[PDB]
């Protein structure tokens, strides 16, 4: 049994996982992502505000029961769920092609 | 036909809030990324916020952390800044700009530079209490020491904020005056200087009057300079 | 952050010359991401140059611009009345967008001596405890002019301010206003009240006895 | 139809999408993200090599049909997608509660 | 028990490969983050490479970007350091260093500081030939003009690369010794001297012979000191 | 990147003395995440101290951190023969680690004035074409000495090169060996060759005649 990541404490974005309970979802337990600050911490660990933390979005398939508290076969559905936070700026970086493919 | 107005500026005590606005018209609000910029009089330009076109991202210069607040209604085409906690250093001209962005495929690119700029709104941020000015005459000789030219003026002192307007005989005077900017003395008061040069001749058949209007206060002085005659 | 240093602070050229501004960053500024601005007295900035080399809209061929890395040109092939303003380069290729502290390009013409003028204070502003003095150097060029302040020969030192209006547009001259503040009992206990005017090998000393016609 | 984000390009740990294609997936047009640098792009643009891009992993309910070729009502199953990128250093910062709740 | 050992180092060219590598023993290996960090002969500590648990996340020093590569092989319990295109400035002793963690919870915490250290291989970066060392006397008068008290030696000249080994009548004479710390000089090869003070009544009685060891040249040289007697 | 500067670069104390050992951060450490190192010549660092005051393991009581931000103390009550050595403080707050370049604590004893002595060239390195003259100063106190080489009476430059031992682990000196190196030909055409030692306001000056007893 593999350590969980720790990519939300580590990130220079990081976030707080939030519980979603359900008796209507499949998965009940769905786990959203919250950017904890609007800046991104710097190399240094302080905030710096000329940058932000941006949550990445999914479009994640959970199972709904129609009419409500039937569970066997039928169709699901889509909803947008917060996975984790990544660092953006308001400029488009270019960067040479021996620092890509990696 | 495009224009950004903004409003919002004044005079505010330092520990003390205002609230600026930007009118947007002529162009689509919402398909582009806001900034206010500031100018400290006499100085140069300094970012200070920036939003995207959503508001979903708000960028700050370090020295306005969780003191100030950028913000949009796209509905209403305008853009805001809450300034809270007001400081001395605060003190500049703020300009509304709009950043440019290009459509690559079906791309946004956004680039943090200005094609348009608003015309700025000065904030003020002091202890001084709001004055209108004392008016005191810079009398001309009736009797010249410079040849056929005479120079006589209005010493505009003690006024707070900026700004101040100068004009003589209502306006019918224009050639040869010079309204010195304002100077912020030690008191934290502005004073400041108008000045014009005439024909010596004329010191006799030509009533001369400057017309000192300060709108922060409401006053307005109509100041007539008499030759200094022995 | 990249730092932007302008060169040089003031540029003193004539109408038909051509105008060669510097911008030097403090590191490489990502895919030549530096925009040239013009702001003229009272008025709000204005885009010239994006992208270290293209014009923005409505601006004409006479300006041009170059440079790369941290070395940046914006060159004026040949220098219009409208063109003399305050310029300022600023760059987007590093977070935060930063500018430099901007290039004054003012009109080079002959040397011309101020007429000056001293004004004692008003008997009316004597009443009121401050006694303020005027001297006037009207429409000189350069800008660069050495005021000093003598009382009964005595030279004055942190009492004065001066004040100098932007270029003439007509004349391309500069007027400027050297006050004197004392209160009203320092000034009553002085007789000679002189303004020193230092325009290279000349000086021009105008001057007042308090009381006296 | 709103403009899909561009988190992907104005990202200090940026990554591009590769599309994976099975007739025995729902959906069958999976899009996986894959850091384009090993470092992160700093403010100025270039890369840092004392962080890292590091992708972040998400579990989706993929529908497979058992027998193949059979589709119906049947049981699905769970499959680790990587959704975008995040830039992670060595440290684990702490950072005061005014800049937190964001 | 926990030990760290580094081997692969050695003299290569400028422009050269070579691969470094570290047996650890006594821990589990995995559970660690590990590193290589370097120092420059007579000079502080510099941080070259860091690699986590899994190899999964690989950090690296400005100065090495593109031409060094650190990997792990967690079931050898070694780790690697691949140096490529290698210049003079990367000449230096490396360590392989362990960096210190903790399990708050069943969340592990890494920390950037190094709790165990091995003990460092040499890398030299230089286009000077392996060479062994030209042993020659540094001659006593046969009589004294320094009292009792008679100084002897070998001067170990124009060798390449670091290290030699010097002894006295085969480690039998210890007592006043003083081996130099060798000098780089001008040619890109070394040079030392190692001295002795001996009774110089001693001179006539007792024979002196220092015993250069050069592992890298593969050449030992043993040189009778003899007084330089008229 | 966050530098580290150390303080000083040499300490002189004797055994049974207290040491402050000074390092100063360019930016504030997160955390106070600083470590100190200690280094014997020869060997790999050690780990004493981490989170700026918490001892590591089996690290005796005499040694004690302390400080915030950007400056941070390593204390060491009273000092022990063993602590004698090369200290590093490394800093984990900020991303890269970086190091100071280190604080060298040396053995504080007793002026020692050194046996100086002279050897010219041996005949069988002469026919290699090269003269190497040596010096040697023995068992001295402190390490700072000024060593001068003198060929007929003319001071040389540029062409020596001295070596310093180690502190002595039982007198607590050092030994230093300074080389002349001379092409046969020049050595051949002098006759004097004198190495000058000052230590303080004392020169000692140990010569040989070439050819000569």
């Amino acid at each position: 049994p593999k350590r969980s990541s720790d990519y939300y404490n580590r990130s220079t974005s990081p976030w707080n996982l939030h519980r979603n309970e359900d008796p209507e979802r499949y998965p009940s337990v769905i786990w959203e992502a919250k950017c904890r600050h609007l800046g991104c911490i710097n190399a240094d660990g302080n905030v710096d505000y000329h940058m932000n933390s941006v949550p990445i979005q999914q479009e994640i398939l959970v199972l709904r029961r129609e009419p409500p508290h039937c569970p066997n076969s039928f169709r699901l559905e889509k909803i947008l769920v917060s996975v984790g936070c990544t660092c953006v700026t308001p400029i488009v970086h270019h960067v040479a092609h021996h620092h890509h493919h990696h | 036909e495009v224009q950004l107005v903004e409003s919002g500026g004044g005079l505010v005590q330092p520990g003390g809030s205002l609230r600026l606005s930007c009118a947007a018209s002529g162009f689509t609000f919402s398909n582009y990324w806001m900034n206010w910029v500031r100018q400290a009089p006499g100085k140069g330009l300094e970012w200070v916020a920036a939003i995207n076109q959503d508001g979903s991202e708000k960028y700050y210069v370090g020295s306005v952390k969780g003191r100030f607040t950028i913000s949009r209604d796209n509905a209403k085409n305008s853009l805001y800044l809450q300034m809270n906690s007001l400081r001395v250093e605060d003190t500049a001209v703020y300009y509304c700009v709009r950043d440019y962005y290009d459509i690559l495929t079906d791309y946004y690119i956004h680039y943090w530079y200005f094609d348009l700029w608003g015309r700025g709104t000065l904030v003020t941020v002091s202890s001084a209490s709001t004055k209108g000015p004392s008016v005191f005459p810079l009398a001309p000789s009736s009797k010249s020491t410079s040849g056929g030219t005479a120079a006589l003026g209005c010493l505009v002192k003690d006024y707070f904020p900026e700004p101040v307007t100068v004009s003589w005989n209502s306006g019918a005077l224009t050639s040869g005056v010079h309204t010195f900017p304002a100077v912020l003395q030690s008191s934290g008061l502005y004073s400041l200087s108008s000045v014009v040069t005439v024909p010596s001749s004329s010191l006799g058949t030509q009533t001369y009057i400057c017309n000192v209007n300060h709108k922060p206060s409401n006053t307005k002085v109509d100041k007539k300079v008499e030759p200094k005659s022995c | 952050e990249i730092v932007l240093t302008q060169s040089p602070g003031t540029l003193s050229l004539s109408p038909g010359e051509r105008a060669t501004l510097s911008c030097r960053a403090s590191q490489s500024v990502s895919s030549s991401y530096l925009a040239w601005y013009q702001q003229k007295p009272g008025q709000a900035p204005r885009l010239l140059i994006y992208g270290a080399s293209s014009r923005a809209t409505g601006i004409p061929d006479r300006f041009s611009g170059s440079g790369s890395g941290t070395d940046f040109t914006l060159t004026i092939s040949r220098l219009e009345p409208e063109d003399f303003a305050v310029y300022y380069c600023q760059q987007y290729g590093s977070s935060p967008c930063t500018f430099g502290q901007g290039t004054r390009l003012e009109i080079k013409r002959t040397v011309a001596a101020p007429s000056v003028f001293i004004f004692p204070p008003s008997d009316e502003q004597l009443k009121s405890g401050t006694a303020s003095v005027v001297c006037l150097l009207n429409n000189f060029y350069p800008r660069e002019a050495k005021v000093q302040w003598k009382v009964d020969n005595a030279l004055q030192s942190g009492n004065s301010q001066e004040s100098v209006t932007e270029q003439d547009s007509k004349d391309s001259t500069y007027s400027l206003s050297s006050t004197l503040t004392l209160s009203k009992a320092d000034y009553e206990k002085h007789k000679v009240y002189a303004c020193e005017v230092t325009q290279g090998t000349t000086s021009v000393t105008k001057s007042f006895n308090r009381g006296e016609c």
